[PDB]
């Protein structure tokens, strides 16, 4: 198969995003950001999570925002490149609300998408993910993208395109994920990476009634083979970047406090499945977290699925 | 009553708890047993991330239920 | 003549080259097969980094030699 490669202009934008945002400490933190649903208007916070996972220490140095840092962000770019290939192989790819599919995107569109994805979680000021915090943080990332685009990317994006990609990053309450293939592929890429920080319920069963799991979603879009290959590829990127790689164990699914109908559905789609976990690794975590050189070296080390190709 | 807490890689402990115990108290029990600061503990049950101020019984957590703990890096 | 390259994913590929090809020409042939821009390429032979305006013959690279491709660093 061919390798998944990011454009060099994209890697320059990743450096700016890292230096100005992803390397920076979260600011919506401390005693003023604690929360209790019983006394909810007590502090600046409107929900839980502001003080969660703010940083981790590796050899005496702090790696800020490790759940939403450089390695997270760059992995998402690899996934969009991969799904672009899978969509072009599909007999009947997914038709977004504009009538367009991922298979209708050009190589230039993927470049643009990749740039936008670098800013998708860059506006976060904590791990808070309740609605108000989530939406404010996506608004901030959208504005950081627009400011940088006007300063350096107007040879690539028109003003109309800057506003289109900014609206994708903003992920508005009232917008669907599949309004356009540009926005859909951004959401799908983010979705795949959630395996780093979600239990088996969200990954395979769907987080609530009426929601498909992460992996079922990939199987519905790309077929069972390619959907499972995407999952395993993401796992590979996890190991290369020192993430904890989750175990998979479908025999445990009925014992996790969820309704039996959600478990039957997941087994009929995915099948029985068992895959070992792997512990996090501090040295790889640091290598991938502290520099685009480090991060891209790790990511490009991982073999791609056998079917991955790109027109050159 | 006993519950299970498993990391995403499958490392397992039990805790001795009561239905009314807050999530904040469960995290202090985890810190006591395993040395993990409460602010490194992201806990999940039945697909939902747990809030400090709510109780095990608020989430329908019962005897021999399993919670998942998303730990990024042991010793980090 | 044929030489081999170990790529970033660890896969082996073959190139068709002449002794008089430049290192720049070599990186172009790798781009044509694998889609890796010349900018991102650092090529290593016998533990030495290979420089763009030298030739294979300048390094005594003969038939069936293997080159190692690594990522050219940007310092950030």
């Amino acid at each position: 198969s061919m390798p998944i490669i990011l454009d060099s202009d994209v890697l320059e934008v990743a450096e700016y995003v890292y230096k100005t945002r992803l390397s920076q400490p979260y600011t919506e933190v401390g005693s003023e950001w604690e929360y209790n649903y019983k006394n909810p208007t007590a502090t600046f916070a409107k929900g839980d999570g502001h003080n969660l996972q703010r940083y981790i220490t590796i050899d005496g140095k702090q790696l800020h925002r490790p759940i939403h840092g450089l390695a997270h962000t760059m992995r998402t770019l690899m996934y969009s490149q991969l799904m672009y290939c899978s969509s072009k192989k599909q007999p009947s790819p997914h038709v977004c609300q504009d009538g367009r599919t991922i298979a209708d995107l050009s190589e230039l569109d993927l470049k643009k998408i990749n740039i936008a994805q670098l800013f998708f979680v860059a506006g976060r000021e904590s791990e808070a993910s309740y609605g108000d915090a989530y939406h404010r943080y996506h608004l901030y990332g959208a504005k950081q993208f627009e400011e940088y685009a006007r300063k350096h990317l107007t040879h690539l994006f028109s003003e109309e395109e800057i506003r289109l990609y900014s609206r994708c990053i903003e992920d508005r309450v009232g917008d669907s994920f599949d309004g356009t293939p540009e926005g859909y592929i951004i959401h799908l890429s983010h979705m795949i990476d959630l395996m780093r920080c979600k239990s088996p319920v969200e990954v395979f069963l769907g987080h609530s009634k009426g929601v498909s799991g992460i992996v079922p979603t990939l199987i519905h879009l790309f077929g069972k083979q390619d959907g499972l290959d995407i999952m395993h590829y993401a796992r590979g990127l996890f190991a290369a970047t020192g993430e904890a790689v989750p175990y998979i164990d479908s025999s445990e699914w009925p014992h996790l406090g969820v309704d039996l109908s959600r478990v039957q559905r997941a087994l009929s789609i995915v099948g029985d499945i068992n895959v070992p976990g792997q512990e996090a690794d501090s040295k790889k975590t640091a290598q991938a977290g502290f520099s685009v050189d480090g991060c891209y070296s790790a990511l490009t080390s991982v073999p791609t699925p056998s079917w991955y190709e790109k027109e050159l | 009553m006993q519950i299970f807490v498993k990391t995403l890689t499958g490392k397992t402990i039990t805790l001795e708890v009561e239905p009314s115990d807050t999530i904040e108290n469960v995290k202090a029990k985890i810190q006591d047993k395993e040395g993990i600061p409460p602010d490194q503990q992201r806990l999940i049950f039945a697909g939902k991330q747990l809030e400090d101020g709510r109780t095990l019984s608020d989430y329908n957590i019962q005897k021999e239920s399993t919670l998942h703990l998303v730990l990024r890096l042991r010793g980090g």
